[PDB]
């Protein structure tokens, strides 16, 4: 069976677009961003 | 991460179900698998909250003379000198707010505004006037106390949204904060694939093939541990692990309860 | 007298009838010792049944068991049912707990202690991707569910 | 009927199946009838929920009880308040005109 594969939940490999299979990944895109709140 | 389940049923059994009860059993088996999956998802979220939640009645939230994490309604230190239930119950409400305050102390975004608790905890909350008064107790009216009409019991003081965990192992309650943005939750579920059906037959005996597959992923706000000015190497995973979040999530605290 | 305010009646269609019951089940054997009811309200569900649960075998959480940090031990309580608990500490579970009630109590104590924590997760995509013998893989069945219908009968 | 005052509806210091109004655990430390009797109401609601749970259908919506139990319910304020005790006027305690006391 052809395998896309996945990562090891390894942030480096994720960022790098790697795989356990044969797919070449583009890379993670976005989940937005956050910043610390200023107080008050 | 992903999930996979099958029905693996025989055709003769389905045929008998039609003959006896008017049932095809295809939709029925499919419904069961899908139901279980949805159930497993909702539990996973709840369990991660409890996994990652900090200990209530601890640190800044602990009166020095107590047990560091459990509220005993029969124990003078926890009940803050209270007499019987009409006073003892109020003492828990007090501790809850203290913890909600701690939530703001650590998240930087707001005070706890929602509770997940056992049915017994809610029965208590619903039995009293939660406002500021001389004493309180009677038959529960404040919240739904059941487990079959809803999961949402009601709101304490008009401030905290209280829900019931019918599968709590003994009795405990988690308090936490959810801000207006989804990213202000601390904890989040991020689905990608849901309930894709599979169908076929197996030539060995040509019996029916049926099942489902899914893929979602969950995560943790980058600042959720609230105890660091930097992550290692500027690169992390937002996924839970013991090291990443057990007992570290700023958005929630939980305690065990006794004496109810 | 109180005629029926607190009782159903179902008088008859014909005398001495029967009632059927539909129980949702899982574990590949609907009628067996050890079989479990999928939606029984008094017991928790196996949150990882389709997920990481399916992906592996787990050590039982039982009297005298040595807890290994990071692994997951399993149980089933006399009430509240399914248990999957991740090991946070290197402890043992009361070797004298030969009484199932004692075992449940010890587990609860370890949970209170933070020693054991409720956990659920799916499986790695690649595990799932190659189930059912795909690409030469082995020992990779999907977990299964279904239902059974049973009954009881009366006389007047 | 299942034995009540049991399991998840029983506290660690109690007797399993009986509610004793002279027992400080059962009445949750209460003193004075206006505060003590009320403890039973608490116990009833706990059990009513256990019913919903066990059946997966709905909670208790009726009670059948000895005249003596009813007299207790009838004589106290079952609503949420500070304390209250008086004559048994909340529900009927009769036999002649009814079998039904009222709604708790």
């Amino acid at each position: 069976a052809e395998i896309g594969g996945d990562h090891g939940y390894n942030a480096t490999n994720i960022a790098a677009g790697q795989t356990s299979g044969a797919v070449t990944q583009i890379g993670p895109a976005v989940m937005g961003m956050v910043r610390r709140a200023i107080p008050n | 991460k992903s999930r996979q389940l099958k029905a693996a049923y025989s055709i003769e059994l389905a045929q008998d179900l039609r003959a006896v009860h008017g049932m095809d059993a295809d939709a029925e088996l499919s419904g069961i698998l899908a139901t279980e999956i949805m159930l497993e998802i909702n539990r996973e979220v709840v369990d991660w909250i409890n996994y990652s939640a900090q200990v209530g009645k601890s640190g800044m939230t602990l009166t020095p003379g107590s047990k560091a994490g459990v509220f005993d309604f029969q124990d003078p230190i926890d009940i803050r000198g209270a007499r019987w239930a009409g006073e003892s119950f109020k003492a828990l409400l007090f501790q809850i707010d203290k913890e909600a305050v701690e939530i703001a102390r650590q998240t930087g975004r707001g005070e706890g505004n929602f509770i997940i608790a056992s049915r017994n905890v809610v029965n208590v909350l619903a039995s009293v006037d939660t406002g500021i008064s001389y004493a309180a107790q009677g038959l529960a009216t404040g919240f739904s106390t059941d487990t079959t009409k809803s999961v949402f019991a009601g709101v304490l003081g008009g401030k905290y949204r209280v829900y019931i965990d019918q599968y709590a192992k003994q009795d405990y309650f988690t308090v936490g904060y959810k801000g207006p943005n989804e990213m202000d939750a601390g904890i989040y579920y991020a689905p990608y694939v849901a309930l894709t059906p599979l169908r076929g037959s197996d030539p060995k005996n040509f019996q029916p093939v049926m099942g489902f597959k899914t893929r979602y992923g969950i995560g943790i706000n980058p600042f959720a541990e609230s105890a660091a000015q930097a992550p290692a190497s500027r690169i992390q995973s937002g996924m839970p692990s013991i090291l990443n979040s057990l007992g570290k999530n700023a958005y929630f605290r939980r305690v065990y309860v006794k004496g109810i | 007298l109180i005629a029926f305010d607190i009782c159903g009646v179902q008088p008859m269609n014909s005398p001495t009838g029967q009632v059927f019951a539909l129980r949702a089940v899982y574990g590949k054997d609907p009628v067996a010792a050890g079989a479990k009811e999928a939606f029984h309200p008094m017991y928790g569900p196996d949150a990882m049944f389709s997920g990481q649960g399916a992906a592996k075998k787990f050590p039982a959480l039982a009297a005298s068991t040595q807890t290994t940090v990071g692994d997951i031990y399993t149980h089933f309580f006399q009430e509240t049912g399914t248990v999957y608990l991740q090991a946070s500490v290197q402890v043992t579970i009361d070797a004298g707990a030969t009484d199932a009630a004692k075992l449940d109590a010890e587990i609860k104590k370890q949970m209170e202690a933070g020693a054991l924590v409720e956990i659920a997760e799916g499986m790695a995509t690649s595990i799932a991707e190659l189930q059912e013998g795909f690409n030469g893989s082995t020992d990779n069945p999907w977990n299964e569910m279904g239902f059974r219908i049973d009954k009881q009968v009366i006389e007047a």
